[PDB]
This record gives C-alpha cells, sequence and structure tokens, in this order.
C-alpha cells in the first residue's frame, strides 16, 4: 500500500510541486538549533476529580 | 508504533529544566521544601 499510494503518488506530487515549493531549516542554514527540544511529560489526576 | 501499544520526586522534574549538570545541582535547594518540607 505504500508502493501503490505513497511511492508512486507522492512521487507524483514531488514531480509536479518541484519549482513552487522550498522549504530550508534552521540547522541547513545555522546549526544553531540546540536540540531535538520537543519532549514529553505525564501526570496524575485527584480521585475526587 | 511502540508508543501506540513516576515523575513525582524533584529529580525527573530536574532533568527537563537542567539540559545540563550545572542546573541540576541548584535546584536541589528547593528539595528542602517541595520534597522534605521542614
Amino acid at each position: 500500500l505504500s508502493e501503490e499510494e505513497t511511492l508512486l503518488v507522492i512521487r507524483r506530487l514531488h514531480k509536479v510541486l518541484r519549482p513552487f515549493l522550498l522549504r530550508r531549516l534552521k540547522k541547513d542554514v545555522e546549526k544553531e538549533l540546540p536540540d531535538k527540544v520537543e519532549k514529553v511529560v505525564k501526570c496524575k489526576m485527584s480521585a475526587l476529580q | 508504533r511502540k508508543k501506540r501499544e513516576e515523575e513525582l520526586k524533584d529529580s525527573e522534574i530536574n532533568e527537563i529544566l537542567a539540559r545540563n549538570d550545572e542546573e541540576m545541582a541548584v535546584l536541589t535547594r528547593m528539595d528542602e521544601d517541595r520534597s522534605k518540607k521542614e
């Protein structure tokens, strides 16, 4: 399903949308990005709530 | 995909806001009131 749908048609999307979209990164131009800064945490609840 | 299918102590909360070994020590002064609590 990745071959038929995802590999074929998005390569057709990349074939068409090539000279329209332009995306570079902060690390491509600087490397001053400190970390993969996104982290996650968990919390609890109270039994009355 | 494995994520598809605690931290009450100070140290795991210290691990977030530190990003280094230096800030790990300065959050121990907040361990005598929050965790110890007289």
